[PDB]
């Protein structure tokens, strides 16, 4: 994936 | 006074999530990019779909364009950026050196260089030509969540996870300045303004705020959006009135008088997360896209 589409978690 | 931004066409083609949408400078295009590794281009007043750039590896969370709207750079988890020749399709350098996920990427205003951010905690300033790194700056303790330069090149700014937003001289490298204010929520976004006085920053207390950076001195804060999580980009609209625009964890594209600082327009209708908004260099067009659950792009066209 792209770290922009996962947030932060 | 308010806008009447009007849905006009949804551009539906990416496979997963959409990371970023950017019009070029003269205002033909919009590029995307997506966590599907892809870059896609579209015709700035149509949507009409114009072609598919790919060689990443991974997922793509930015895209930008040179100021001559020839080149595109992209920033991806297979940590390298990437230069591409928009006509052509060619990948022109691939820039290597970070060591991990790359976030987000910028020309300088002359597009002789790039300046990068990443999971790795660095900037990064790189030679357009060459494509090689020109500097490593240690610039935060915590992933990079935006850098970008202000209107002559002479500054960078950059914003990170870790809090804090930093202006860094492009020549030098020196740290000239650590913006902050009373709370230290994480920093998701930042851009200089169009006349380069201000730096507009993001943070994930669901916070915009219009900051003075020379002074030192926030001067405008906007809020009643949802961003508590995403990296969410945020625009200065100056086509029509002078507003302020920015996606939303509740699915909307919010719109601020930047003066007053009232909302005065959401746009409803993706389905998810709206984490990108781009405003056309010269019409009154938004460009919003959206997370994994939605995967399209949407243009909105106002008179005002």
């Amino acid at each position: 994936g792209a770290a922009r589409c996962e947030g932060f978690s | 006074v308010k806008p009447n931004y009007a849905l006009k066409f949804t551009l539906a083609g990416h496979t997963k999530a959409v990371s970023s949408v950017k019009f070029s400078p003269n205002g033909e295009w919009l590029a995307s990019s997506s966590a599907d590794k892809l870059i896609k281009i579209w015709g700035a007043y149509d949507g009409k779909f114009e072609k598919t750039i790919s060689g990443h590896k991974l997922g793509i969370s930015d895209v930008a364009w040179s100021s001559d709207s020839n080149l595109l750079v992209s920033a991806s988890d297979d940590k390298t950026l990437k230069i591409w020749d928009v006509s052509s399709g060619k990948c022109l350098k691939t820039l290597k050196g970070h060591s991990n996920y790359v976030f987000c990427c910028n020309f300088n205003p002359q597009s002789n260089l790039i300046v990068s951010g990443s999971f790795d905690e660095s900037v990064r300033i790189w030679d357009v030509k060459t494509g090689k790194c020109l500097k490593t700056l240690p610039a935060h303790s915590d992933p990079v969540s935006a850098v970008h330069f202000n209107r002559d090149g002479s500054l960078i700014v950059s914003s990170s996870y870790d809090g804090l937003c930093r202006i860094w001289d492009t020549a030098s490298g020196q740290c000239l300045k650590t913006l902050i204010d009373d709370d230290n929520p994480p920093v998701s976004f930042v851009k200089f303004s169009p006349n380069g006085k201000y730096i507009l920053a993001a943070t994930l207390d669901n916070t915009l705020k219009l900051w003075d950076y020379s002074k030192g001195k926030c001067l405008k804060t906007y809020t009643g959006h949802k961003n508590e999580k995403y990296c969410i980009f945020a625009n200065f609209s100056v086509t029509g009135g002078k507003w302020i625009v920015s996606g939303s964890e509740d699915n909307l594209v919010y719109i601020w008088n930047l003066q007053t600082k009232e909302i005065v327009q959401k746009l409803q209708g993706h389905t998810d997360v709206v984490i990108s908004t781009a405003c056309h260099p010269t019409e009154n067009i938004i460009a919003s896209a959206a997370l994994e659950n939605d995967k399209t792009i949407k243009l909105w066209k106002s008179d005002c």
